[PDB]
RNA sequence: CACCGGCUAACUCCGUGCCAGCAGCCGCGGUAAUACGGAGGGUGCAAGCGUUAAUCGGAAUUACUGGGCGUAAAGCGCACGCAGGCGGUUUGUUAAGUCAGAUGUGAAAUCCCCGGGCUCAACCUGGGAACUGCAUCUGAUACUGGCAAGCUUGAGUCUCGUAGAGGGGGGUAGAAUUCCAGGUGUAGCGGUGAAAUGCGUAGAGAUCUGGAGGAAUACCGGUGGCGAAGGCGGCCCCCUGGACGAAGACUGACGCUCAGGUGCGAAAGCGUGGGGAGCAAACAGGAUUACCCUGGUAGUCCACGCCGUAAACGAUGUCGACUUGGAGGUUGUGCCCUUGAGGCGUGGCUUCCGGAGCUAACGCGUUAAGUCGACCGCCUGGGGAGUACGGCCGCAAGGUUAAAACUCAAAUGAAU
């Protein structure tokens, strides 16, 4: 059955980018919304919207520069079968700093650079290049 | 494959088998010659190679090769053997050290003398 | 059609050495053919009695270079005649051997076991499947009628294996050499051999079921209990001596 | 001191003639050998230089970092299911995991950094860093866990129908083969390349009439349908399992996978008792130079037990989500006008092409071998070997779990 919705959201984004879609939709949740906000601030997607009351659905708008998907590679790191946690001076860097890593700390969901700035560690969610 | 399967059963390394069991992790061994004879090689090769049957101090009994041209081995000769197999002679995995114990050096050698126990030509 | 003769010289040294034909014994080697098996008979026997069914071979066989006048040639089928006739002619049991088509090699030994004393020992080369059954014993899958009947007459000993690549147009099967030599005395004599064949044939015709009904067409449970034969064991478990026990009983009684 | 064919830095002459010999691998040597033995010249190390033994590397060749399973080694024959692993969404609380700070400890030596002393170096030595660990206090609350209360989209229940060789039991019908009893009738029939065994004057073979018994269901029939797989085919009744569709109501995470365990499982084979028309291992005969012909037993059939294996194959584990199209088949249903096989839709199962992508290639391609997540099974050069010894199971045949010594430098897949 469905046992990991974060990976499902990432796969929807990846498959939509590969097929030149304009937008993607999925069932919503708080964690998904937080991840979407972090993605938007770094300029990987255009915008996100949530609508619905009893069954909210989250709608994302994808982004292309010039006949090219801007999200080169998105990958899930800590899964239900194996969870990954890192201390502050072990947080990884993606493409030697050109990419981002989504980290869940005690103060919310941020990127690796923001966590390093705030001096925290946490759980690694995904790598986005 | 899966993490759970590996937790239940770890990866296992294959065990290496030595090629020279009669040496028993010793660089050389001493033995006594039981039979000195001549055998033929396997296909595409033609010769009459010289070998010997030797009984070691640890109880094993093996066949060893005698390199160079000419030798003086007979029955009840005490020799020293080392590792190394002969390719086109099935069942031979040890060489005989020339110039040690009852084995003598090769006559008239001038190149690569130290591999055949030949003293430097006092000439 | 085409037959496949023996060409390799390395193999046919063991056969000659194993027979070791001396002077003063009657050798009756059937089907010389190209004399591929009699040419390595160059230690010679000052005589031999040869049998060949074909006149063309017999005709272009009387001279050779050296053969000429040492052997008497018969041109009748070996399966038909009386070997024992040529037994008081010399006065001793005959020593024979052959390389016949496996196809016809079975009926001859059963035509030769009847004449008994006129025969001293044999050395034939047969198929490997068949050789194993001949020397086989109880409780295996190579145990059968052939084993029981042959073991009742003579002793079976394999002599030599021939790997398939020794013959020209080599087949898909392997050949072998066995040494059989008739017993001096019967360990278990039977009045009528045909009744023994009848019992073994019936028992091994239903080889896979218990003898309470495999062999119950003639016997009864309490009878077999009388002779100490378990009525719940398959035919392949019955020893030759036991098979001679009910062979004797079926004639002793009705 | 070792080396000078390639790997690998460094080349010529003489001798020998598949001999003598060399060799880590591939190999060299049968009359001009840069590969064997000597000499001249050269290359690499140097008070040392080579050989042998042993460990890691190269080896991503046990793969946590970091591999695979359609055809190369590798998906259990199929299902149910306990322990275990994993688990939709909202609010509150807790603070176990997790994160942050501090304190105690982590012997000295050694390894690393900056210095100092032996004429230099090896060596000796001062100070620091490190010792990635453990424990205890104080905090943080995003994520996982515990506890409490909810939600309806996952999973189930109810109402009405549809199609189907799905399963168990009992009846019955019509064609055909064999046998029996009657009619008409006279001399061959059967078989083969040709004959023979065989049947017949006690009337065969042929043709019509009546009966007995056993096994299987022509046409429909489909590339069609149903079943977890093995598999399921005349017609009628009784008992019974699943799938699918319409509208509405209800419960409220009740879920997925599954080592040991339990069940089902073609044909052949076995035990106890029946039955026996056709066919037919073995067997008994007749021929011709394998294969053929005439008889014919076990068996094939039924009731009840055992056996537990197949190229049991889509050579493709089960569950869920996402990703351009085109031709067919089969089976439901909503709406309009209505001669409707008339138009507009909406579901389930199934066959063939082919796009991106993937693949060693062949090829797969929304029923994936594409992009991902959860759990399970299995693989590690070829032969020896699915073998031996031991355990468990079986009436037996045998099934299942499962090595090593030794031996070779290959064995293999797709395409040209």
């Amino acid at each position: 059955s469905m046992q990991d919705p974060i990976a499902d959201m990432l796969t929807r984004i990846r498959n939509g980018q590969a097929a030149n879609k304009a937008a993607v939709t999925m069932p919503s949740s708080k964690l998904k919304v937080a991840i979407a906000n972090v993605l938007k601030e770094e300029g990987f997607i255009e915008d996100f919207k949530v609508e619905g009351d009893t069954k909210p659905e989250l709608e994302l708008t994808l982004k292309y520069f010039q006949g090219k998907a801007v999200v080169e590679s998105i990958q899930r790191v800590s899964r239900p079968g194996l969870r990954i946690y890192k201390r502050k001076d072990e947080l990884p860097k993606v493409m030697a700093g050109l990419g981002i890593a989504v980290v869940s700390t005690s103060k919310g969901v941020m990127t690796d650079r923001a966590a390093r700035q705030a001096g925290l560690g946490g759980e690694i969610i995904c790598y986005v290049a | 494959a899966t993490v759970n399967q590996l937790v239940r059963k770890p990866r296992a390394r294959k065990v290496a088998k030595s090629n020279v069991p009669a040496l028993e992790a010793c660089p050389q061994k001493r033995g006594v010659c039981t039979r000195v004879y001549t055998t033929t090689p396997k296909k595409p090769n033609s010769a009459l190679r010289k070998v010997c049957r030797v009984r070691l101090t640890n109880g094993f009994e093996v066949t060893s090769y005698i390199g160079g041209e000419g030798h003086n081995l007979q029955e009840h000769s005490v020799i020293l053997i080392r590792g190394g197999r002969v390719k086109d002679l099935p069942g031979v995995r040890y060489h005989t050290v020339r110039g040690a114990l009852d084995c003598s050096g090769v006559k008239d050698r001038k190149q690569a003398r130290s591999k055949y126990g030949v003293k430097r030509p006092k000439a | 059609f085409g037959q496949n003769f023996l060409n390799d010289q390395f193999v046919i040294d063991s056969i000659v050495s194993a027979i070791n034909p001396q002077k003063g014994q009657a050798m009756v080697e059937i089907g010389p053919g190209l004399a591929a098996l009699t040419e390595p008979v160059g230690e010679r026997l000052d005589q031999l009695t040869v049998i060949e069914l074909d006149r063309d071979l017999a005709a272009r066989l009387q001279t050779h270079p050296f053969l000429g006048p040492k052997l008497t040639i018969y041109q009748q089928d070996a399966m038909t005649f009386n070997f024992g006739e040529l037994a008081e002619k010399m006065g001793q049991p005959l020593r024979v051997f052959g390389n016949l088509p496996y196809n016809i090699s079975t009926p001859l030994m059963f035509h030769l076991f009847s004449y008994t004393d006129a025969i001293a020992d044999m050395h034939f080369m047969l198929q490997k499947e068949v050789v194993n059954r001949l020397v086989a014993g109880p409780n295996s899958k190579a145990y059968g009628r052939l084993s029981v009947m042959a073991q009742y007459y003579c002793n079976v000993i394999p002599v030599l294996e021939v790997p398939p690549s020794a013959f020209t147009p080599p087949p898909k099967v392997d050949s072998a050499v066995v040494r059989l030599v008739p017993h001096a005395t019967m360990p278990h004599p039977v009045k009528d051999v045909r009744v023994l064949s009848r019992i073994t044939t019936e028992a091994f015709n239903q080889r896979r079921k218990t003898i309470r009904n495999s062999l119950g067409n003639l016997f009864s449970v309490e009878v077999l209990t009388g002779m100490g034969i378990d009525p719940a064991m398959r035919a392949e478990n019955i020893s030759v001596a036991q098979y001679c026990q009910m062979a004797n009983y079926l004639a002793e009684n009705a």
